[PDB]
């Protein structure tokens, strides 16, 4: 199983509050631990942010980001401004990059954009840096194991 | 052999005896003759065909090519590949050394064994009528011809028959 | 680090008990893992066993055909040791005796005989004759200058020489005894050393017979 | 054992046998004797070492390090890696005590079989000269000294000889 | 360069990820860079991501280290424009070896 914790992330500049009709509860809403990151208002240019978190535990903590696709150039504008978007991500053990890709892809949950998640363990009193420039979706939560299990895939009751 | 019958107290084989696996040899007034014995060599024939039947056989499961021989896999998988078969090479290697020397102790043993239940079978048959000489031969006390010795070996000897005389004879 | 150490009289009168013992030191006379022999040998008959001794919940003994009248092997768990006792002896009895153990060397736990250590041998010469002392004498030395010790008129053998308390080895011969035509055993020990060494160096052959309880030694100077 | 001597009608092993594996113990107006049979000792001495010449030896495949203990592999590939090597590991472990199993099973059975053999051969020796006890030993009928005893383990026993006042005794 | 012997050559480079993208144009010059590499066999490419990572050795950089074999009498060509840690020498392997991983002594 596993346990949360915040990344202690606050923000400022920025809306923090992205929702859309795919993700439901009593109207429109979106993934519970991560938070869409949008430009104050539209076609607004989303500013060079930079955020930071250190593992202080003695496990090796899970991170998770998105990348947004969005289905069209003129919606990515709308959502985080113009421009060629970029996220970097890095720690003492990881180094890696992206750059969106927005285009029409066939609709599922009545979407035509997409998210790219991705994740990293980051180790004991090491540290994990996002600078992103928008299309990001952020951590709201880090993860940790809670000790030992056994994972079954099944189509019967317990 | 286990028992110690063929290779023991038996000295050595007749050659001679091709019709056969296990067989007799007699002496008496009339000369000398030999004979196969049927019945202990074809349960020896059938125990043997069993093994074979056993052993030449389908393994069902195909196995397709997972690497390339002309052009080469990436390197980790590559030695995954290669690490996992030769362990597999390693298992069936020993598999089959196992196999074959398992099966061909108790091969050995198995005609060993026929031979002694043969020997024993005409030990019974003649009891008190003959002696054990210890090379595999029976001394017998009365005078048995032809159709005596020919009875013994069909397994229709009748001991009662000849026991005053054998008997007496000690 | 086993050793056996062997004792007894090297002179024994015909018809008499020929009495030995072997003192074992690095393991047990009643190990599960040894068995304890005495084995002999002469120029004549060679290498023969005699008899054995071993513990294995109880005590054992074998002897040879050849002695079984007259042979008797005794651990002695006190001392760590077995005997050898040989009675009524005839001069067939000289020879050299060893003692020896086996069966600590065994092929899948049988004892296939094998004898991994024996003792140093004693010397038995069947006689009614009477010990007799050894005379020593010098051979003088008159760039190699060679010197030495007549050993001469003794009973039985066996003579030991040594040179200079066992500091000087190299370049020693001390020969094999010869029988006179009078029954008694002479021999000789040589040495060579720097002819420099003389005017400066001591020498002095060590000579023990055991048999008369003598130890003698001689200083040889030019 | 299988043949039923050894722990079987034979009621002990003797601890002061220790030259041989088998052997005979006497009893004459002489006294009491005891002597190891080579003969029967060697056979099963060599068919013992056969077997370890047999699992004592090379598998000369040599294995690489497919992963990494000082900087772990990507998890999937690492996860292949330890599924394989841990199935490898459950079916060496099988194969090893099931080798040692059956092994076992065969040489008891095998060191059963020549005592089996050996008291066999004795029998037959002197046929109608002494009856089996039960116990492993032959009440023998005529006298025999240690000459006499000395030439049935050496295997010259003549029952002829001894077979009149022997026979005459019942 | 072609590799003019009769085994591969083993090819490494290196990428430069500067910690700040002043320190990029400090060290290449500004602009977008870029680098090339492509054989017979062998066929990528590399744009390079300034950006701050912690500390390691005192620096806030990366190099991204990369590797090829080159078979004999092919030819590798590194197209760069910056941020390219090019390599002096080839290697070459010179037979059979068993590589261990220990904890203890020789
Ligand atoms: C079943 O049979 C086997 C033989 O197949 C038998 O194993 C043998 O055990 C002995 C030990 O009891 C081994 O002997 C050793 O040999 C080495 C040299 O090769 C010596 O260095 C050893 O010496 C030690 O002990 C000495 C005093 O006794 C010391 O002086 C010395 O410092 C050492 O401490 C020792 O002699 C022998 O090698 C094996 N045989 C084989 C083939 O390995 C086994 O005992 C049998 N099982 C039973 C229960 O009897
Ligand atoms: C996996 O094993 C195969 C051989 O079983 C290796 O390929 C051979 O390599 C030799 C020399 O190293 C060549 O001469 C042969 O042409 C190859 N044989 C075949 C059948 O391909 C291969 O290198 C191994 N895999 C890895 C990753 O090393
Ligand atoms: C594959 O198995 C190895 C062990 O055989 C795992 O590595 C060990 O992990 C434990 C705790 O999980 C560490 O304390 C040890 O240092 C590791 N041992 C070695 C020898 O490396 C490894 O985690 C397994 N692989 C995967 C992908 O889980
Ligand atoms: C067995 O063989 C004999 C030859 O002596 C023959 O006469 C007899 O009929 C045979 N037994 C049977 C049951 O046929
Ligand atoms: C067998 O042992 C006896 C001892 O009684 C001996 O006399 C005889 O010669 C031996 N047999 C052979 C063939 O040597």
């Amino acid at each position: 199983g596993i346990d949360k914790e915040t990344m202690g992330f606050t923000y400022s500049g920025i809306r923090t509050n992205g929702a859309t009709s795919a993700c439901r509860r009593s109207g429109s809403s979106f993934y519970a631990e991560m938070k869409w990151l949008l430009s104050n208002t539209d076609n607004a240019a989303f500013p060079q942010m930079t955020k930071s978190y250190k593992n202080t535990r003695k496990d090796p903590a899970l991170i998770i980001w998105g990348i947004h696709h969005s289905g069209s150039t003129t919606e990515q504008t709308k959502l985080y401004g113009s421009g060629n978007k970029l996220i970097t991500v890095g720690s003492s053990n990881y180094q890696q990059s992206f750059v969106p890709s927005p285009g029409a892809r066939p609709q599922v949950n009545g979407q035509s954009g997409r998210i790219d998640f991705h994740w990293l363990m980051l180790n004991p009193n090491d540290t994990v840096t996002f600078s992103f420039n928008g299309a990001f979706i952020a951590p709201d939560r880090a993860s940790f194991l809670r000790g030992k299990s056994m994972g079954i895939q099944s189509s019967v009751q317990v | 052999g286990l028992f110690g019958a063929i290779a023991g107290f038996i000295e050595n084989g007749w050659e001679g005896l091709i019709d056969g696996w296990y067989g007799f040899r007699h002496q008496n007034a009339q000369g000398e003759g030999t004979a196969a014995d049927y019945k202990s060599t074809q349960s020896a024939i059938d125990q043997i065909t069993g093994k074979l039947n056993r052993l030449i056989e389908k393994t069902n499961q195909q196995f397709e090519l997972i690497d390339n021989e002309f052009t080469e896999v990436e390197k980790q998988i590559g030695n995954v590949i290669n690490w996992t078969r030769d362990s597999m090479t390693e298992v069936w290697s020993y598999n089959a050394e196992l196999l074959v020397a398992m099966e061909n102790q108790h091969t050995i043993d198995l005609a060993d064994s026929e031979m002694n239940k043969l020997y024993e079978r005409v030990k019974r048959q003649l009891r008190e009528n003959a002696e054990e000489d210890g090379t595999g031969c029976f001394e017998i006390f009365h005078k048995c011809d032809d159709d005596c010795m020919a009875s013994i070996r069909n397994n229709t000897y009748d001991h009662s028959r000849y026991r005053e005389e054998a008997m007496q004879n000690r | 680090q086993v050793q056996l150490q062997q004792s007894g009289p090297g002179l024994v009168k015909p018809s008499q008990t020929l009495s030995l013992t072997c003192a074992i030191s690095g393991d047990s006379v009643s190990s599960y893992n040894a068995v304890w022999n005495w084995i002999r040998q002469s120029p004549s008959r060679g290498l023969e066993w005699l008899g054995r001794t071993y513990y294995r919940s109880g005590w054992y003994n074998d002897y040879a055909e050849s002695v079984k009248s007259r042979i008797t092997i005794n651990p002695d768990t006190s001392k760590n040791q077995f005997s050898l006792q040989l009675n009524s002896v005839t001069p067939e009895d000289t020879a050299v005796y060893y003692c020896a153990r086996s069966g600590h060397i065994t092929v899948f736990g049988v004892n296939v005989d094998a004898f991994d250590m024996w003792g140093q041998g004693t010397m038995v010469t069947v006689s009614s004759a009477s010990t007799k002392g050894p005379s020593v004498f010098p051979l003088a030395p008159s760039g190699t200058a060679a010197l030495g010790c007549l050993v001469k008129d003794y009973f039985p053998e066996p003579v030991t020489v040594s040179w200079n308390s066992g500091a000087l080895t190299s370049g020693v011969h001390t020969f094999p005894a010869v029988l006179q035509s009078s029954g008694l055993y002479s021999l000789s020990s040589v040495v060579t050393v720097p002819s420099s060494s003389l005017g400066t160096q001591t020498y002095i052959c060590n000579v023990n017979h055991k048999p008369s309880n003598t130890k003698v030694d001689k200083k040889v100077e030019p």
